[PDB]
């Protein structure tokens, strides 16, 4: 046979070594990151990311540096699809929420529409 | 040779400029050359008409052409700075 | 151009000084608060404005490749000088 | 001690909410004319099962499932809520 | 859903392995208290073993408990062969760690963590 | 279908006629380089960066402007496309200043990035560059015009979206300068968005200037609360400190813009903040205390209250979690007197049906209307991106706009019918000439402003507007899926407070003034201590000390919208959630955490511990408040209109004047904007 | 493209393609993919039931003789349901060549240990146990090799944080080095560096 | 520097100091930035 049938939910939380505080009190956010509106390039909007809720950052009394106590504060994960991210968060016991991908809707462009005979879409200058 | 404006006491939006009434009749004759809904097409002659009455264009002739043609004043400033005949200095 | 707080503490060129009720002055007890007493904002004001005969001037900070990247400053405003964004030197068209 | 508000959750398109929809199109108005100072919050949503929430005095809330009712059954459940006030 | 097993074909073999690992830890606790010259009792060390076994007591997957038994055997080999120092044994007893706020109100008082 | 087949690098793609070369390349997942093309602006075609080879054609075409012909093979990676890109990038970088270290665009510069990706690696320009005089277009947008590459996104934005027509190009040739030609101050309600679309650092944010740098910032995706648009934003922080606020693209709300209050009111979020709990000492002065002492002194007064002894006013910036928290807390005392600052009329249907207080059409449905009627509102400042959507429909769909109110500037031309409310009785009778326009329009849209509902005849105005909407919809050519009746809200907390069943307006507290008053962020000054009895116990819970906090007895320092994960519902009923960007300063806490801890001190512990359990309660009160980015349609306009016919309230003779007539009144509305030094500079700049 | 561009080696590309076809057709039971990179490196991507038969082939076959195990490697790729990618770099001193043998596993499926083929693997896959949590069946002494003795967690998994979950300090009360939850006096500053523009159009993936 | 002198500047130290560690003149670190959040100062008049 050499194959067993495990009909249970996949759960590796006892094997990851993550302490309980950072399994059951964390909210994973699964999202495609928004395009930086300083720029027109879209190559950062191609993958799904997983991040966590930001915890407390405070001021170091000596230097004024940003002291943290959150180990997961920099943990950003990359996924090809939404279902891979959902499956990875369910496998690790993370409570998650998913934002759907926002695509830009197809616009209707026409250079001649800048010079219409009777429509408001004339450009006053060019 | 500057393409910005600074308000001097001889060139400001309170510099006295207005058309003579015969220049208003000429402006009406100019505006009737273009179709209705395209009154902005009379920016280039009328502004030059303001150069013929005055000799040069302060920023009161540009604003007057913008007022009587119902066009934004920036769109007259663009035409006045684009074209080399419009004297923006006396 | 250093001044002093009423606590007796030197205000830095940023403007940082601890409050009187701030406990973090205790780190300077028996020791010193190291400030630099050559304020760059007070030293770049001491430079003379360069009167040049051109409309666009170039600044590299001096020294050629030992300065900053070479930028071009327009001098069309006669109200205000044209200041280099790197070294802080300022220029005026002489007409 | 007494009823304070009523909350009626339902769907716009689900057939299990249909009688609840049949309640609000016909019998809500003379309900609201009968109870002008009673807030009856109608809340439509996308895929919910129908539900009647009855908040009473001092934070007590009873909870009636209006799923697959007719409009007569919604009328009877709501008038039982109005007549109970417990 | 047909997966390759690690050691156990089902959960009963898995519970057998959990049970033998618990027997080996239970026998090992007095020797661990003695040769690491700990400050705990043998009963307190066996309580910590029972606590660590009950911590994983909700797992229903045979492969996950096979890996838990494998990792427990590894920790046991690191304890018997004296590879751990005293500090690694005493890390199960979070003693210098101050007790965390457990209820809502004290977590409200100390900060922002839920 | 009429789809034509074209080819991008040999790959077939079916495109609509009129689709450009750039959009056809976008449909196969390839982004053509660009500087002047912007998909929300008009096509310019004047940077020439998008030049691409069509094969069997010996000339590159501008992909942003050229429509695809059937059978074209667009060669996005061929040799002469790359040579065109390198030549154009060389001419862009010829006169561009070496300012990348001192420029705020560095790291997030289009010119840098696609010079790295598409231009060469070195220079041939052996000449002296040009230098341009800088401009002063206002206190928001710093202007360094030597960095300008003359892509004219300035001018197209100010003309077509902002509707200003005061930017342009003067001069000719290489001396062509983008500017205003005069000392003019570009202060629109959307004036900071040119910082977004400027691909270079010619237009930067003056408050953000020099402080940070894009690679080190953390990007927290969050929601605007400055109005009831619910604009999706990115709060960019850096080491536990909010740096700036960018927009997120949401196609149905804020397309990719935000307003200037949204963009620049974040500096009020680090001034005048409530950081520690305060109680009154023996001298009657506020003094700092612990959370134990403050919550004990509030709960000891709350246990002595019952019924109408305790009431609560919700402010304009309160999330749905704290709203349902304080509602359940006062319902444990059996208090139903929970109010907002903003009056919505309870006459008739009230807040029972959702359809009579929502923007029922949508923000997106403005694109589908053909006649929009605006009553008693100045939507340019009450909801600036709702007005931007009306302007986009005005410009592209030839939308007919009418306004009943004072003749404000809306950045487009409308039909001003008058300011008296009796015109609402004339359109609802058919004697007015605009009534025939509403009859013959297929998709009419009647938007009542919620600021006009602050008048004492708000029920009469809402009845007249609902009578107009149901006179149209039940008779004229409306399908039935189309929504006509609409209310534009200006307050982020208001729609969530109405879904939870608050009593809008403070008339319930003016009826019987209580001996204990909660103020969740209430800073409108709607209820002062002259309205209360002799020793009312006022508890201010909020994040700024502006209005309600100097009169309070115990101050509960709360979280702001960047400091909590928090549900806000916009004017169309869409529920949205902020995320934690930074933590609240000092001893300040999340708002429902404060109310829940107060409930535990009082011995009336509310049945939730975590944020998810609060949202389960919030789903129990109305399940739309947890279905995020969803607009649940609200039916039953007919039943609300039948209930509105019961009590005939009389229209006042006062004309419909919105409270914000000029740009002066826009910049300071809530406690964050009033604490903002940038908004203070905006007001001082527009008042001079 | 002479001075600054790497010269392409077409002869090695053709030879490694021929040998990749050779191995793919001798062993079709386990070989899933065969690829040769542009810089001429052959990868045999196999099924994990053929770890021993493929590696025994390449070690012992007279046309392969990959007698040396250069390196044994895992890669965490969390978007795959078989997230761990086990990499066998092999060296044939007879034919002066290198091959790469790649397979996969998830957290729970054991990979067969290759100590019977290459004894060099005895520590390498032992490290793959310590760093990734991949169990290796029939390993002689499988245990941790790099982490501390009480270390929970498999660090080179990409969901493991950079600083860990614990940090040590000496405590003079208990006279002992203790482990506490990690608090950084300065947080590691995450830099989002990736450009929003496409860098390599030859690697463009087809969109959804 | 007797043959090739160093270039003189107005900010170069005329007095070179040696290693001051372990003395009262040693370096003590501090945050050179100012306060980030401003607190609300309540009014000093009573509220009646
Ligand atoms: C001195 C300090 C030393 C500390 C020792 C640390 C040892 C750590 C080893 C951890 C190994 C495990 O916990 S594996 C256990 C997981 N087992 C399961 O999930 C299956 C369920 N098992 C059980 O319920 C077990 O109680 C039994 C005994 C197998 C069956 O009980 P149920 O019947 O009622
Ligand atoms: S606009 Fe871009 S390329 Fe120009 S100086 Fe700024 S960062 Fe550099
Ligand atoms: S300032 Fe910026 S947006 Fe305006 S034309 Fe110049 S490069 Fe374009
Ligand atoms: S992007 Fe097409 S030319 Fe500017
Ligand atoms: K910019
Ligand atoms: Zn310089």
């Amino acid at each position: 046979t050499q194959l067993i049938t495990v009909d249970e939910k996949l759960d590796i939380t006892t094997l990851t070594g993550v302490p309980e505080e950072h399994i059951k009190t964390r909210k994973a956010r699964i999202f495609v990151p928004a395009r930086n509106n300083m720029q027109s390039g879209v190559n950062n909007t191609k993958k799904w990311k997983m991040e966590f809720d930001t915890r407390e950052r405070w001021e170091n009394p000596l230097m004024g540096w940003a002291s943290t106590a959150d180990p997961l504060s920099n943990l950003v994960l990359t996924f090809s699809t939404k279902e891979d991210a959902i499956a990875f968060a369910e496998k690790n016991g993370w409570s998650y929420d998913v934002e759907e991908r926002k695509v830009p809707k197809p616009k209707s462009k026409s250079y001649g529409a800048n010079f219409s005979w009777n429509k408001r879409t004339r450009v006053s200058t060019k | 040779a500057l393409f910005v404006h600074r308000d001097t006491p001889k060139n400001n939006p309170e510099t006295p400029f207005d058309f003579t009434p015969e220049n208003y009749k000429r402006i009406e004759a100019i505006v009737k050359n273009y179709p209705e809904g395209h009154k902005a097409a009379a920016v280039l002659p009328v502004l030059d008409l303001a150069q013929r009455q005055n000799g040069w264009l302060p920023i009161s002739a540009m604003n007057k052409v913008a007022e009587i043609l119902q066009v934004p004043p920036m769109r007259v400033y663009e035409v006045a700075t684009f074209y080399t005949m419009y004297n923006r200095k006396p | 151009g250093v001044r002093t707080s009423p606590t007796g503490e030197k205000v830095t060129h940023t403007g940082q000084v601890y409050d009187d009720e701030d406990y973090r002055r205790v780190r300077f007890v028996g020791r010193q608060k190291e400030v630099n007493e050559n304020f760059a904002i007070d030293l770049i004001a001491e430079q003379p404005v360069s009167q040049v005969g051109s409309r666009v001037i170039s600044c590299d900070g001096g020294g050629g490749a030992l300065g900053h990247p070479r930028v071009y400053i327009n001098l069309d405003k006669e109200t205000k000088t044209g200041t280099c964004g790197y070294c802080g030197l300022q220029f005026r068209q002489q007409h | 001690l007494g009823l304070r508000e009523i909350r009626i959750h339902l769907c716009q398109r689900s057939p299990g909410s249909q009688g609840v929809r049949d309640f609000i199109e016909k019998r809500y108005v003379e309900l609201k004319k009968a109870n002008p100072d009673l807030p009856i919050l109608i809340r439509e949503c996308s895929d919910v099962q129908p539900k009647l929430w009855a908040r009473y005095a001092f934070g007590q809330e009873k909870n009636v499932s209006l799923n697959n009712f007719s409009a007569d059954q919604v009328t009877r459940a709501l008038e039982n809520v109005l007549s109970s006030k417990a | 859903t047909s997966v390759k097993p690690i050691f156990s074909r089902d959960m009963n073999e898995a519970k057998r392995r959990v049970r033998e690992l618990y027997r080996a830890w239970y026998r090992e606790v007095p020797n661990t208290v003695h040769l690491f010259q700990l400050d705990i009792s043998v009963k307190q060390g066996r309580d910590k073993v029972r606590e660590m076994f009950k911590k994983n007591a909700h797992v229903t997957d045979p492969r996950v408990v096979d890996l838990l038994v494998i990792k427990g055997k590894m920790e046991l080999e690191e304890t018997i062969n004296v590879w751990k120092q005293r500090t690694h044994v005493m890390r199960f007893f979070h003693e210098t760690e101050a007790p965390r706020p457990k209820d809502f109100l004290s977590k409200f008082y100390v900060g922002h963590d839920p | 279908s009429n789809l034509i087949e074209v080819f991008v690098d040999g790959q077939s793609v079916m495109v609509e006629p009129g689709t450009t070369v750039l959009q056809a390349c976008e449909k196969v997942g390839m982004q053509i380089p660009r500087f002047c093309y912007h998909e929300r602006l008009s096509v310019a075609g004047n940077c020439r960066m998008c030049l691409v080879e069509i094969e069997k054609a010996p000339k590159v075409v501008a992909a942003c402007a050229m429509p695809v012909m059937k059978g074209w093979n667009i060669l996005t990676n061929s040799e002469k496309t790359k040579k065109a890109r390198e030549g154009v990038m060389e001419f862009l970088l010829a006169n561009h200043p070496l300012d990348c270290p001192i420029c705020d665009q560095g790291g997030e510069c289009d010119l840098q990035d696609q010079s790295m990706m598409f231009g060469s690696d070195r220079s041939r320009f052996l000449e002296g560059k040009r230098a341009v005089e800088d401009k002063n277009i206002g206190p928001l947008v710093k202007t360094i015009m030597t960095r300008c590459i003359q892509c004219t996104r300035c001018i197209r934005f100010a003309s077509e979206i902002a509707g200003v027509d005061d930017l342009g190009t003067t001069g000719r040739g290489n001396d062509m300068q983008v500017g205003t030609y005069i000392e003019k101050m570009f202060m629109s309600e959307l004036s900071g968005n040119i910082i977004d679309i400027c691909p270079v650092g010619a237009l930067t944010s003056k408050p953000y200037a020099f402080t940070a740098r894009p690679w080190e910032t953390r990007k927290t995706e969050s929601i605007d609360v400055m109005d009831a648009v619910g604009s999706n934003i990115v709060v960019s922080t850096r080491t536990g400190e909010v740096m700036r606020i960018l927009p997120r693209m949401h196609e149905d709300i804020n397309e990719e813009w935000i307003s200037d209050k949204t963009r620049f009111a974040y500096d009020g979020l680090k001034r005048q903040r409530l950081t520690e709990p305060m109680v009154r000492n023996e001298k009657g002065l506020l003094t700092h205390t612990t959370w134990e002492d403050a919550l004990s002194r509030v709960a000891g007064m709350l246990q002595s209250c019952q019924g109408n002894d305790v009431a609560a006013i919700a402010g304009g910036l309160v999330d749905a979690e704290a709203l349902i928290a304080l509602k359940d807390l006062l319902n444990r005392v059996d208090s139903d007197t929970l109010c907002t600052e903003e009056v919505f009329p309870t006459a008739g249907a009230g807040t029972d049906l959702r359809s009579n207080y929502l923007l029922n059409t949508t923000i997106a449905g403005v694109e589908e209307a053909d006649v929009v009627l605006l009553v008693g509102t100045n939507p340019r400042f009450e909801a600036p991106l709702f007005n931007a959507r009306i302007r986009k429909s005005w410009l592209h769909n030839d939308l007919k706009v009418a306004l009943i109110g004072s003749p404000v500037d809306l950045t487009y031309r409308y039909d001003h019918l008058g300011d008296s409310p009796k015109i609402l009785q004339d359109i609802a009778s058919g004697s007015h000439p605009f009534s025939q326009v509403l009859q013959e329009a297929k998709k009419p849209m009647v938007v009542l402003g919620s600021s006009a509902l602050q008048r004492n005849d708000g029920a009469a105005i809402l009845a007249a507007v609902s009578n107009i909407a149901q006179k149209i919809r039940t008779s004229s050519g409306v399908t039935g899926d189309w929504k006509v009746m609409n209310i534009l809200h200006r307050i982020a907390s208001q729609v969530a407070a109405l879904d939870l069943g608050y009593k809008p307006g403070v008339e319930a507290i003016r009826k019987n003034p209580p001996k204990m008053l909660f103020l969740l962020g209430a800073d409108g000054g709607c209820v002062t201590r002259q309205d209360l009895p002799k020793d009312c116990f006022i508890v201010y819970q909020g994040h700024h000390g502006d209005v309600g906090a100097p009169i309070a007895d115990v101050i509960l320092p709360g979280a702001a919208y960047t400091e909590k994960s928090a549900t806000y519902v916009n004017t169309e009923g869409r529920a949205q959630q902020t995320k934690v960007a930074v933590m609240p300063p000092g001893l300040a806490r999340e708002d429902w955490k404060i109310i829940r801890a107060l409930s535990e001190i009082a011995g009336m512990t509310l049945p939730y511990d975590t944020l998810d359990q609060v949202r389960n309660r919030l789903e129990e009160v109305s399940p739309n408040l947890v279905r995020y980015d969803d607009v649940e349609g609200a039916n039953y306009f007919q039943q609300a209109s039948e209930l509105s016919k019961l009590v005939n309230q009389q229209l006042l003779a006062d004309p419909l004047v919105p409270p914000q007539l000029t740009i002066k009144d826009f910049y300071m509305t809530d406690s964050i904007s009033r604490a903002s030094q940038t908004m203070a500079k905006c007001v001082k700049a527009v008042t001079e | 493209t002479r001075p600054t561009v790497r010269p392409r080696n077409d002869v090695a590309h053709k030879q490694l393609s021929a040998f990749g076809e050779y191995v793919a057709e001798i062993l079709p039971k386990y070989v899933q993919q065969v690829q040769v990179s542009c810089f001429s490196e052959l990868e045999i991507c196999i099924h994990p039931d053929g770890v021993i038969p493929v590696l025994t082939f390449l070690r012992d076959h007279s046309n392969a003789q990959f007698k040396s195990l250069a390196d044994l490697t895992a890669v965490d790729i969390p978007t795959r349901q078989n997230r761990f990618e086990i990499v066998y770099n092999l060296l044939s001193l007879r034919f002066n060549s290198r091959i790469r043998v790649k397979t996969y596993t998830d957290e729970l499926t054991p990979v067969e240990s290759s100590v019977s083929v290459y004894k060099a693997a005895n520590w390498y896959e032992r490290e793959i146990w310590d760093m990734f949590g991949v169990f290796f069946a029939n390993h002689p002494d499988l245990r941790r090799i790099l982490t501390d003795y009480g270390f929970e967690g498999h660090p080179f998994r990409k969901d493991f944080p950079l600083s860990g979950y614990v940090e040590l300090r000496y405590d003079d009360e208990v006279k002992r080095v203790v482990a506490e939850p990690v608090e950084l006096a300065q947080e590691f500053r995450k830099f989002d560096l990736n450009s929003p523009w496409e860098a390599f159009p030859a690697y463009r993936q087809p969109p959804e | 520097p007797t043959v090739k002198p160093p270039t003189a500047r107005k900010f170069i130290w005329t007095n070179h100091k040696f290693n001051l560690s372990g003395t009262p003149q040693q370096y003590v670190p501090y945050s050179t930035t100012r306060k980030k959040i401003q607190e609300w100062v309540p009014p000093s008049t009573p509220y009646k």
